[PDB]
C-alpha cells in the first residue's frame, strides 16, 4: 500500500527522530522493543506507512539516521529504542564537518552518499505507494547544509515526481549559536529552491514563548522542545495513519499550499498548547483555539504576522469536532479584517477534521486535549524575515571574514555572489505576487 | 370561520393570558394536552374560533407569545399549561426594553416587529375569512407599551377591515407605579386614538378594593387579580362561542357602543362578586344582580361613577334567566337615574343574553359601561405628563434614543382634546 | 442568555469581591472548589449570568482581579477559594501606587491596562445578552481612582451602550485614613461623570451605628462590614438570578433613577439589620420596615436626609410580601409629610417583590428574616455631602501642600483648577433642579 520513508540528516536529525518516532509508537501501541502486543491490533488501522512487517509482528521503521558523528547515534544504540531500528540503516560517519559547507558538501559526504542511497533503493523496492519523504536537516550544520543539499540533487534524479517534506528550525536575529550561519542558510537556499517540494520553519525562541507562559516550563531544554515539535509532524499524520470523513495526502498538502514554484515556504503553529492545570478552568470550544490561531503569541516562527499577508491558511483539526461552528468560525475570523489576504486569493481555505483525538506524551507537561489545530500559513512574513538574514550574511562577507575556512575544502568564493542575486529576487517575489 | 387571533406583549399582559386560557381551556373541557374532556358537545360545537386542531385533537391555542427577554418565556413554558403552546409562536429578543419608549417602539422593537408580522400573517392565511384581534398589554410599562404600540399600526396595513381589541392596564391616581408612567401613557394614547376600536381601562388600585370588600382576601396572589380579569373576557365572547335566545358579536357590542371614532374608552364590570361564606346569605335574583352592576364597588377602575354619565349600558348576562324580569328592571334603573345617563340618547340600555352561565355559578352578569367620569383619567395624567416636560427631565432616555420635543406636544394637543369630546355631551 | 462581568480594583475590590463572590456560592448552592453538588440544580435556576459551564458542572466565576499589589491576592490563592477562580483571570501588579493619582494612572497602570482589556474581551465575546459591568473601586486609591478612570474611559469606547454600576465607599468628613482621600475624590469624580452610568457610595460610620445599636457587635472589622455591604449587593442580582412577579434589570435601574445625566448618585439602605435574638420577640410587617426606610437611623452614607429632597425612591422587596399592603405602606408614607418631594416628581416609585428572601452567611451575626427591603434613595443630602468633601480640598490645595509626590509622576497641576469649576456647579444643580 502507501509508504512513507523518512531520512535524518544531522543532529537534528538524530534527536528529532528520536521523539517523533518515539511518539508514533504511543500512538499505534507499539513497544519499543521491536514486536507488539496483541491488544494493539484494532488500534494499528493501516499502520503500514512507516513500518514494515517481519516474521511475527516485528516493525522496523522505514527510516534512515544519517550523521558524520558516531557519538550522538551510539545514544540510539545504548538506549530502549536501540533493538527497535535496523542495524544496515544506522549508517554513521567517523570523521566531523564543523558546520562547513564543502566539509560536509564534498569531504566526508562523498564517501558515505552512495552506501545510504543504496539503502534508499533497497527500502523503496518494496513499495507501491511511495508516496514522499521526511527528511529533517538543519541550516548552518555541515552536513545539515552541504549534504543535505547533495541528497536532494541525486533523488529528483533517482524519484522525480514522488513528492518530498522538509523540516528545519529558522534561526533567530538574535539568539543563535554558530557564526557560520548566516552563510551556511544563504548555501541551504541557494540549490534547494529546485530540490525540494516544501521546507518548514520553527523559532528555538517562538517555542519558548509558550514555554514558559502558557506550559509555565521555566527551565526547558532539548528534551522537551523535541516533543512540542512532534506534536506538529504527527498532526499531519494523522491525516494518513487513520480514516478520517475529510483528509488529505502529501501530494495534496503542496496542490493547495504552492502558488508559485518558488514561493513554498509556510510555517507551522500549534493550539491549544498550555500546561495541565489551566485547562481545567477553562472549556475549550473550537471558537476559542481557532481564534487562538491567529494571534502572534501563537506563531512558531518569531516575525511579525499582521505585517505579513497571508495567501493561503491551511487547517487541519484534531478530535471530535462537528463541522457547523467549523463552518461558523472561518466565515467568522472574516468577519474580522486584521486577517490580511492578497486580492486575487479569497478561495485559499483547506478544511481537514479527523476523528483521532491528540494523545500526550506520558510523563510530559501537556494535558489530554480534544481539540487541537495544526496551522499552516504561508505568508509574506516570511520576507520580512529574509531581510533579517540577509543583512547579517553581507557585511560579514564584505570584510572576507571566515573564508579561509571554505577555500581549501573544495569550494570557490564566486558560488557567494551568485547565492546573492538568487536570494535578493526571492523576497522580492513576496512584493512582486503581494 | 370567524378566527382570532390573541397576542400577547410586555410583561403584564403575558401574565393575564396565562390564566385567562385555562378558563377557556375549562369552559370548553380540553386539557393541556388538548385532549377534548367535554362531555356534552355544547363545549365543542365553537372550540374553532381559538383552536387549530391538528393531528389527532391536540388542540392549540391560536396565541402569539412575544418578550424582549427569555424570563418571560420559560416561566409560562415551564408552568401551568406549558405544554398546550404551539413552540413556532416561541419568538423574542434579548434586549429587554428598561421602561422606554423609543426602545420599544424605534430601537428595539423595530428589530423583533418583522418575525412576528409573518406569524400574524401565517395563521390568518390558513383560514378563510378572519374576524377581529385581541391584544394583552400594558401602558406603564416600557415592552408592551413600546412594542405593543407600533404593531396597531402594521395590523392595518394588512386587515384594515377588522376590530382591534386592545386591552391594557392603566395608572392609578393614588399611586404611580413606574417612574415613566406618565410618560408611557400619553405617547401610547396618542397611537391608540388612531387605530383602535376599544381600550378597557383597569386600574390596579380598585382591583384590592374589589378583593378588600367582596372576597375579603388578605393575601393577593397576581394569579388571582388576573382571575377577575379572566372571568371578565370570557363573559364578552359569550355569544361567539355558545348559543342562546340572543346573540351578539364583537361588531355588535362595538356598534352599539362607540358614538364618535375617538370615544371608545369603556370600563368593564362583574356580577356577583363575594366572599366564599356569603353564599346562601343573599338572593340569587335578578334585582339582587342588577344593583350590584351599578355600584361604586363594582367600578373596576377607581373611578366615580356617579361623576359621569352612561352613555351605553351593555348587559351580558349568563345563565338560564327570565327574560321579562330582565326587561322589567332594565327599565326601572332610568326611571331611577335620569340624571345618571346621557339625557339625548334614548334607551340606553343594551341587552344580550346567552343562556350559558359561567362554571362555578348559576346566574352571572357581564357588565361594560361608559361612564363620561372617564374624562378624569386623562385630566390626572395629562397633569403628571406635564409634570415633568416643564423641567424636561428624563430627556436623555428619549433624545438619546432619538425622540422629537414635538413628539410630546403633539401628543399632548391630542390628549386635551381627547377631555374636550366627553365635555361635548355631559 | 444574559451574562454579566464583574471587575475588581483596587484592595477595596479584592475583599468585597471576597465576600460577594462567597455569599452566590450559598445562594446558588455551589461548593466553593467549583465543582456543584448534584441536589443544586432545582436551586441552580437561571444562575448563567454569572458562571460559565465548563466539562461537568465547573462553574468559573465572570470576574476579573485586578491589583497593582500582589499581597492580598495572594489571600485569594491560599484559602478555599483558590480553585474557583480562573488564574489568567487574575492580573496582578509589582509595584505600588500608594494613593497617587498618576502613579496609578499612568505608571504602574499603563504597563499592566492593555493585559487586562483583552481578558475582558476574552470573557466577554461568549456573550450575546451583555447586560452590565460591576466594577468595584476606593475613591482615595492610586488604583482606586487612577486607575478606575482610565478604566472607564476605555471601556465607553469599546461597548458603549451596555450599562456599567460602580459600588464604592463614601469618605467620612470625620473618621478616615488616608491624608490624600480630599484630593482623590475631586480627581475621581473629574472625568468619571462622563464614563460612569451610576455609582454608590457608603459610610464606614453609619455601618457602625448599625452594628453596635442593633447588631450589638462592639468589635467589629472588615470582615464583617463586608458581609453587610454584600447584601445590598446581592439583594439587586434576586432581580435577575430568580424569577420574580414583578423583577428589574440593570438598564431599567439607571432608566429610572437617573433624571438628568450629571446627578446620577443615589445610595443604599437596609432593614431588618438586627442581631438574631431581638427579632424573635417582634414580628416585623411590612409597614414596620417600610417605614424603618425612612428614618435617618437607616441611611448607608451619615448625612442629613431630612434636610435633603427626595427626588426618585427606588424599593426592593425580598421574600413572600403581598402587594396590597405595599400599596397601603407607600401610600401610608404619602400621608406623612416629614418625605419631602420636588414639585415636578410626584411619581419617581418602583416596585419590585422577588419570592425568595435573603439567606443569611453561616456563622455570621445576622437572622433569617422573610421581609428585607433594599432602599435606593437618590436625594439632595449628596449636596450636603458634597460641600463637607470640598471644604477639606481647597484649604490643602491652597497652601499646596503634598504637591511634590504628583509633580513628577506625569501630571499636570492645572487639571486640579479644572476640576474645582467642574464640582462647583455639580452641588449647585442639586439647589438647581430642585
Ligand atoms: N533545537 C535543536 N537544534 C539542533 C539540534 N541539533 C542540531 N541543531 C541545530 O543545528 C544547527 C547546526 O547544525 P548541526 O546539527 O550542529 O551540525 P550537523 O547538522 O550535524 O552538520 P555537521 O556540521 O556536518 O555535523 C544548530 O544551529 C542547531 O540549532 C537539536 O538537537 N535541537
Ligand atoms: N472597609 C474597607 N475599606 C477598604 C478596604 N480596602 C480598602 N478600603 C478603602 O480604600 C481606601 C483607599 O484605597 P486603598 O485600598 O487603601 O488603596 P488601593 O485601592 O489599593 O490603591 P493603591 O494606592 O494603588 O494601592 C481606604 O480609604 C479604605 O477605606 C477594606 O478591605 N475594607
Ligand atoms: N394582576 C397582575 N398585574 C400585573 C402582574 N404583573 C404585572 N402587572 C401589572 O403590569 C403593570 C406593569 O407593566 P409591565 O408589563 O410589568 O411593565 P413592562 O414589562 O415594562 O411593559 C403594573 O401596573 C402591574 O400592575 C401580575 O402578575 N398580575
Amino acid at each position: 500500500m502507501r509508504e512513507v520513508i523518512s531520512i535524518h540528516v544531522g543532529q537534528a536529525g538524530v534527536q528529532i527522530g528520536n521523539a517523533c518516532w518515539e511518539l508514533y509508537c504511543l500512538e499505534h501501541g507499539i513497544q519499543p522493543d521491536g514486536t507488539m502486543p496483541t491488544q494493539s491490533t484494532n488500534e494499528g488501522e493501516s499502520f503500514t506507512t512507516f513500518f514494515s512487517d517481519t516474521g511475527s509482528g516485528r516493525y522496523v521503521p522505514r527510516s534512515i539516521f544519517v550523521d558524520l558523528e558516531p557519538t550522538v547515534v551510539d545514544e540510539i544504540r545504548t538506549g530502549t529504542y536501540k533493538k527497535l531500528f535496523h542495524p544496515e540503516q544506522m549508517i554513521t560517519g567517523k570523521e566531523d564537518a564543523a558546520n562547513n559547507y564543502a566539509r560536509g558538501h564534498y569531504t566526508v559526504g562523498k564517501e558515505l552518499i552512495d552506501t545510504v542511497l543504496d539503502r534508499i533503493r533497497r527500502l523503496a523496492d518494496n513499495c507501491s505507494g511511495l508516496q514522499g519523504f521526511f527528511v529533517f536537516h538543519s541550516f548552518g550544520g555541515g552536513t545539515g547544509s552541504g549534504f543535505t543539499s547533495l541528497l536532494m540533487e541525486r533523488l529528483s534524479v533517482d524519484y522525480g515526481k514522488k513528492s518530498k517534506l522538509e523540516f528545519s528550525i529558522y534561526p533567530a536575529p538574535q539568539v543563535s549559536t554558530a557564526v557560520v550561519e548566516p552563510y551556511n542558510s544563504i548555501l541551504t537556499t541557494h540549490t534547494t529552491l529546485e530540490h525540494s517540494d516544501c521546507a518548514f520553519m520553527v523559532d528555538n525562541e517562538a517555542i519558548y514563548d509558550i514555554c514558559r507562559r502558557n506550559l509555565d516550563v521555566e527551565r526547558p531544554s532539548y528534551t522537551n522542545l523535541n516533543r512540542i515539535i512532534s506534536q506538529v509532524v504527527s498532526s499531519i499524520t494523522a491525516s494518513l495513519r487513520f480514516d478520517g470523513a475529510l483528509n488529505v495526502d502529501l501530494n495534496e498538502f503542496q496542490t493547495n499550499l504552492v502558488p508559485y514554484p518558488r514561493i513554498h515556504f509556510p510555517l507551522a503553529a500549534y493550539t491549544p498548547l498550555i500546561s495541565a492545570e489551566k485547562a481545567y478552568h477553562e472549556a475549550l470550544s473550537v471558537s476559542d483555539i481557532t481564534n487562538s490561531c491567529f494571534e502572534p503569541a501563537n506563531q512558531m516562527v518569531k516575525c511579525d504576522p499582521r505585517h505579513g499577508k497571508y495567501m493561503a491558511v491551511c487547517l487541519l483539526y484534531r478530535g471530535d469536532v462537528v463541522p457547523k461552528d467549523v463552518n461558523t468560525a472561518i466565515a467568522a475570523i472574516k468577519t474580522k479584517r486584521t486577517i490580511q489576504f492578497v486580492d486575487w486569493c479569497p478561495t485559499g481555505f483547506k478544511v481537514g477534521i479527523n476523528y483521532q483525538p491528540p494523545t500526550v506524551v506520558p510523563g510530559g507537561d501537556l494535558a489530554k486535549v480534544p481539540r487541537a489545530v495544526c496551522m499552516l500559513s504561508n505568508t509574506t512574513a516570511i520576507a520580512e524575515a529574509w531581510s533579517r538574514l540577509d543583512y547579517k550574511f553581507d557585511l560579514m562577507y564584505a570584510k572576507r571574514a571566515f573564508v579561509h575556512w571554505y577555500v581549501g575544502e573544495g569550494m570557490e568564493e564566486g558560488e557567494f555572489t551568485e547565492a546573492r542575486e538568487d536570494l535578493a529576487a526571492l523576497e522580492k517575489d513576496y512584493e512582486e505576487v503581494g | 370561520m370567524r378566527e382570532i387571533v390573541h397576542v400577547q406583549a410586555g410583561q403584564c399582559g403575558n401574565q393575564i393570558g396565562s390564566k385567562f386560557w385555562e378558563v377557556i381551556s375549562d369552559e370548553h373541557g380540553i386539557q393541556p394536552d388538548g385532549t377534548f374532556k367535554g362531555e356534552t358537545d355544547l363545549q365543542l360545537e365553537r372550540i374553532d374560533v381559538y383552536y387549530n386542531e391538528a393531528n389527532n385533537g391536540k388542540y392549540v391555542p391560536r396565541a402569539v407569545l412575544v418578550d424582549l427577554e427569555p424570563g418571560t418565556m420559560d416561566s409560562v413554558r415551564s408552568g401551568p399549561f406549558g405544554q398546550l403552546f404551539r413552540p413556532d409562536n416561541f419568538v423574542f429578543g434579548q434586549s429587554g426594553a428598561g421602561n422606554n419608549w423609543a426602545k420599544g417602539h424605534y430601537t428595539e422593537g423595530a428589530e423583533l416587529v418583522d418575525n412576528v408580522l409573518d406569524v400574524i400573517r401565517k395563521e390568518a392565511e390558513g383560514c378563510d375569512c378572519l374576524q377581529g384581534f385581541q391584544l394583552t398589554h400594558s401602558l406603564g410599562g416600557g415592552t408592551g407599551s413600546g412594542m405593543g404600540t407600533l404593531l396597531i399600526s402594521k395590523i392595518r396595513e394588512e386587515y384594515p377591515d377588522r376590530i382591534m381589541s386592545s386591552f391594557s392596564v392603566v395608572p392609578s391616581p393614588k399611586v404611580s407605579d413606574t417612574v415613566v408612567e406618565p410618560y408611557n401613557a400619553t405617547l401610547s394614547v396618542h397611537q391608540l386614538v388612531e387605530n383602535t376600536d376599544e381600550t378597557y381601562c383597569i386600574d390596579n388600585e380598585a382591583l384590592y378594593d374589589i378583593c378588600y370588600r367582596t372576597l375579603k382576601l388578605t393575601n393577593p396572589t397576581y394569579g388571582d387579580l388576573n382571575h377577575l380579569v379572566s372571568l371578565t373576557m370570557s363573559g364578552v365572547t359569550t355569544c361567539l362561542r355558545f348559543p342562546g335566545q340572543l346573540n351578539a358579536d364583537l361588531r355588535k357590542l362595538a356598534v352599539n357602543m362607540v358614538p364618535f371614532p375617538r370615544l371608545h374608552f369603556f370600563m368593564p364590570g362583574f356580577a356577583p362578586l363575594s366572599a366564599k361564606g356569603t353564599q346562601a346569605y343573599r338572593a340569587l335574583t335578578v334585582a339582587e344582580l342588577t344593583q350590584q352592576m351599578f355600584d361604586a364597588k363594582n367600578m373596576m377602575a377607581a373611578c366615580d361613577p356617579r361623576h359621569g354619565r352612561y352613555l351605553t349600558v351593555a348587559a351580558m348576562f349568563r345563565g338560564r334567566m327570565s327574560m321579562r324580569e330582565v326587561d322589567e328592571q332594565m327599565l326601572n334603573v332610568q326611571n331611577k337615574n335620569s340624571s345618571y345617563f346621557v339625557e339625548w340618547i334614548p334607551n340606553n340600555v343594551k341587552t344580550a343574553v346567552c343562556d350559558i352561565p359561567p362554571r362555578g355559578l348559576k346566574m352571572a352578569a357581564t357588565f361594560v359601561g361608559n361612564s363620561t367620569a372617564i374624562q378624569e383619567l386623562f385630566k390626572r395624567i395629562s397633569e403628571q405628563f406635564t409634570a415633568m416636560f416643564r423641567r424636561k427631565a428624563f430627556l436623555h432616555w428619549y433624545t438619546g434614543e432619538g425622540m422629537d420635543e414635538m413628539e410630546f406636544t403633539e401628543a399632548e394637543s391630542n390628549m386635551n382634546d381627547l377631555i374636550s369630546e366627553y365635555q361635548q355631551y355631559q
